[PDB]
């Protein structure tokens, strides 16, 4: 910074503590009550949701073994998981309707050949609703899964 | 749609290559249409103003929305916004000793804001109890304030 | 009786249930800290680590960062509760959770920490809710709007068939103005840009310039150790370079002075404005109450503006009324039969309002459409008997 | 003639509305569709 | 370090003000906070093409960037697309190899942060935390004994 | 440039919107090629020029 008339060296170190430290202080995380950090991500106007949250192999699986000792990895806020048991509940609940539909068809029909037809009439309307709503833009959305049940 | 992209965005390359004066005046890229349709006409009756009192007021009230509000290309305007007009007098500057250029440096001096911290900054010693906002310089708002300038 | 099953009957858009995550934010008052703010976030995370061990998996505290915006008198905490098989009672899902974990912090506390479920629908469209703005509109300020607004939130108050009105978050603390000598600065013998850049980046920061580390470039970054800028009396700690090459006192030059100021100014469409986020009556809904504020603005002063199942019902069944007919008789030619199926409508429909009424259900999406779908089968009940007999 | 009607949707509530009428407008057109070529031929093909 | 009553007129009004002319629209909201931070969102019709939409503020915006302070020019001007809702909040914490919420704050953005945002179309990552930086704190007692400035 | 053309300054506020401040000239002294010897620069003596 300055050389003082007597040759004395005036150095940055002298008039100022230097640390490697953060750029912003004004936001700091407590995973549990213990010192932490993460990554927040926010969806894009019209992103694919679930397939952006599921775009992996990745989405950090290649930074997830170069962690030197100690780092590791945590999963709070997710929505992952309400979309598998959203499916899940709604194809559980598919296979429900069909096999309680089979009872009452031969609750009715003692032949067992005629409690087959409205059987495996119906799984093939439910692929053909697959199919034109994909032919059309819809995908398997909350609403799309309860109209298959409705 | 795309079109106007690919010109604008070519444009932004040779934009350092240009003057700081026009940097800093409007730079445009907007879609042609060389035909008015809505010539809106705004005029005084009762408490007369100027040809110029109006042409502020339509510029400081509603030319900002009209060009934003459902697609307008670009809006006219007829007159101008209002402006801080400084009219030098070179007698009056030479029986004082002084340039145009020394007037352009005291107004980009005196007639600024400053970006002045805080009290209990970003990082702060624990135990503090206040966070306040520092004020500093601020950008002049009549003439009155313009007039007294040293 | 399927008329009054069905008009009496409160109208929502989507239900709001668990999804085995939801959060809470921190509100402090004027002026806060970080030290302060984080005093009660820690009791927040401990509630749910201590007093909800069945319920919670882990919490994620955030001190900083609300989303109202972001500063020292903001914060977060992020919940992960445990699945939801190992949550079987009522109370175990986010609606109770919310509810007694709200009542604790309204209660051992002295500032303001919340806490919902996270709207599975989207931000907009809460039902029996609203989003009010109140624009200045002529030359006034916002000291001017602030009032308007007060006057705004005081009268809906005043006269509440009620309502829930409530500010944005605009606070309005005090701010420490400096006011500089211009010319006793040059009296002295400094100049005004060495000072701006003395006071700017020692109590703000400055960004200097970029570095290299480990590869990767990041940046430099000047300020001053805390304790030098703390309080107003550390101003005169600084010492300004002079042309005449000695050191001069910011006390010198400088005016200390509390100004009364807003940590964040709203603009809503190119003006100044201040957003009101209020909700309809415990009794009437949105349209009455949206209504019922609109001539409360427009008793305001001069300069003061403002702008902010559904209408789409009316409208869709109608045109299912027109379509009916046409189909009821492009296969059934009669004027006879056209009225014979325009009966099972409401044969159907005044049980599944029945179901919806007598349970804790409610005229949400899925029962707008549960309605279609059983006129659907009431009409194939109906052809069924006419094209046969027919 | 009552869901497509109602499937000219709207606002924020569009895909909502919309969504699911033509889900089981597709579904009754197929279902329609089978009870019209596949379910007859089964039935004439195996019933008794 | 700028004020409210700063960011509101030397970067907010610069930038509503030459904000114009895009093709669908529905309003403008700006947030002018005291720590020095401003975000204007704008919201278009329901249907309307965000990638384009996209484009029209931001190539808009950059015809007012040389009316900007070069403070705020040198600084993260960003626009992106906007979702007021997370979905994958990753934890990231330490438990061998003690470190500070400070520590990983920068090893999650100079490892991990830079690759998510790009990754399957994420409108923006929040970092729960901050990047190392090289931090100097200047002492004024000692710039002043041997006669110094910032 | 400034005397007889104009110069972008710097911005004030004013009744909350942020304008422009314009440094010219009274026109009577930019109006003939005459005015051109009215206006006096300063020189490094500390001295004015023609
Ligand atoms: C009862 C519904 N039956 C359908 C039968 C169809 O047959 C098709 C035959 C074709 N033969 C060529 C001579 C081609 C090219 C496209 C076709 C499309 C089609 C058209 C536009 C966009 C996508 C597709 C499409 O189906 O492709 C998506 C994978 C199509 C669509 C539907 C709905």
């Amino acid at each position: 910074l300055k050389v003082n008339q007597d040759g004395s060296r005036v150095l940055l170190r002298d008039v100022a503590k230097i640390e490697l430290g953060g750029e912003n202080y004004d936001i700091i995380a407590e995973f549990n009550g213990q010192p932490a950090s993460g990554l927040g991500i926010k969806l894009a106007t019209g992103a694919n949701a679930l397939d952006t949250a599921a775009a992996i192999r990745a989405e950090l699986a290649k930074m997830e073994p170069f962690f030197p000792s100690g780092l590791k990895i945590v999963y709070p806020y997710d929505t992952t998981p309400f979309v598998k048991i959203s499916i899940h509940e709604v194809v559980k609940t598919l296979v429900e309707a069909i096999i309680l539909v089979f009872l009452v068809m031969y609750l009715f029909l003692q032949n067992f050949r005629a409690t087959l037809i409205p059987t495996i009439a119906v799984p093939v309307v439910l692929l053909g609703t697959f199919a034109v709503l994909a032919a059309f833009g819809f995908s398997i959305n909350t609403l799309t899964m309860f109209g298959m049940v409705l | 749609d795309i079109a106007q992209v690919q010109v604008q965005n070519k444009l932004q390359l040779a934009m350092p290559l240009l003057p700081q004066e026009v940097q800093q005046q409007g730079v445009s890229v907007e879609k042609s249409s060389s035909s008015f349709l809505m010539v809106v006409g705004v005029i005084n009756t009762d408490g007369t103003m100027t040809q110029e009192d109006i042409s502020d007021y339509v510029a400081a009230n509603m030319k900002d929305a009209i060009s934003r509000t459902s697609g307008v290309g670009d809006v006219q305007l007829f007159g101008s916004q209002y402006a801080m007009r400084i009219w030098m007098n070179p007698n009056e500057l030479n029986k004082f000793q002084l340039t145009p250029v020394d007037v352009i440096t005291a107004i980009k001096a005196q007639n600024a804001q400053v970006a002045a911290g805080q009290l209990g900054g970003t990082p702060p010693v624990k135990g503090q109890q206040l966070n306040a906002s520092i004020i500093a310089q601020t950008r002049l708002t009549s003439t009155e304030e313009f007039g007294k300038i040293l | 009786g399927m008329a009054y099953l069905f008009v009496r009957l409160p109208s929502s858009f989507l239900p709001d249930e668990d999804q085995g995550v939801f959060m809470t934010m921190v509100q402090l008052p004027a002026g806060a800290t970080q030290e302060r703010t984080q005093k009660v976030l820690n009791e927040v995370t401990h509630y749910y680590l201590t007093k909800e061990k069945n319920n919670v998996e882990s919490v994620f505290a955030v001190n900083g960062f609300g989303f109202a915006g972001r500063g020292q008198n903001t914060g977060i905490a992020f919940v992960s509760l445990k699945d939801w098989a190992d949550r079987p009672g009522e109370e175990n899902k986010v609606e109770a959770i919310t509810m007694r974990a709200t009542r604790a912090f309204s209660q051992i506390k002295d500032a303001m920490v919340f806490a919902f479920n996270l709207p599975a629908i989207v931000e907009l469209g809460t039902a029996t809710g609203f989003d009010f703005e109140l624009i200045d509109q002529a030359g006034l300020g916002h000291e001017k709007l602030t009032q308007a607004r007060n006057q705004l939130l005081a009268e809906a108050a005043k006269h509440p068939m009620l309502t829930s009105v409530r500010p944005n978050g605009l606070e309005d603390t005090p701010q420490f103005k400096i006011d500089i000598d211009q010319e006793k600065a040059q009296a002295l013998g400094v100049s005004i840009n060495d000072i701006n850049t003395t006071l700017g980046a020692a109590w703000g920061g400055s960004y200097v310039n970029d570095f290299i580390d480990r590869g990767r470039v990041k940046k430099v970054y000047v300020m001053s150790e805390a304790k030098y800028r703390m309080l107003p009396d550390d101003i005169g700690d600084w010492y300004v370079r002079a042309a005449d090459g000695q050191m001069v006192p910011f006390s010198a030059f400088s005016s200390s002075r509390w100004e009364y100021g807003s940590p964040r100014l709203e603009r809503y469409n190119g003006l100044p404005s201040m957003e009101i986020l209020g909700q309809a009556a415990p009794g009437k809904s949105t349209g009455e109450a949206m209504e019922l504020m609109e001539q409360l603005a427009s008793k305001l002063p001069t300069g003061v503006g403002y702008d902010w199942s559904g209408n789409q019902a009316p409208s869709l069944y109608a045109i299912s009324l027109i379509v009916v007919f046409l189909c009821l008789a492009a296969l059934y030619e009669s004027w006879s039969i056209p009225f014979s199926v325009m009966l099972v409508v409401p044969l159907g429909v005044i049980g599944a309002l029945l179901a919806a009424t007598f349970r804790g259900l409610t005229n949400d999406v899925y029962f707008q459409v549960g309605l279609l779908t059983t006129i659907g089968l009431s009409a194939k009940n109906a052809i069924l008997i006419v094209e046969f007999a027919k | 003639a009552v869901f497509v009607p109602m499937a000219f949707f709207g606002g924020s509530t569009g895909a909502i509305y919309r969504q699911f009428s033509i889900t089981i407008v597709s579904a009754m057109a197929l279902s329609v569709l089978v009870a019209l070529i596949l379910t007859p031929a089964l039935c004439a093909t195996m019933l008794k | 370090g700028a004020d409210a009553k700063t960011v509101q007129d030397t970067v907010t009004q610069v930038i509503e003000q030459n904000m114009n002319g895009i093709d669908n629209l529905m309003y403008m909201s700006s947030n002018s906070d005291s720590t020095g931070t401003v975000q204007i969102t704008l919201t278009f019709e329901s249907g309307t093409d965000a990638d384009i939409a996209q484009v029209q503020v931001q190539n808009k915006l950059q015809l007012a960037m040389p009316l900007l302070p070069q403070e705020v020019q040198q600084q993260g001007v960003s626009v992106e697309k906007s979702s007021s809702s997370f979905l994958m909040v990753v934890g990231v914490i330490n438990t061998d190899g003690t470190m500070t919420q400070e520590d990983i704050s920068d090893y999650v953005a100079a490892n991990m942060k830079d690759a998510i945002s790009r990754t399957s179309g994420v409108g923006d990552v929040q970092l729960f935390g901050s990047q190392y930086a090289m931090r100097i704190w200047m002492n004024p007692n000692e710039l002043n004994k041997f006669q110094l400035t910032p």
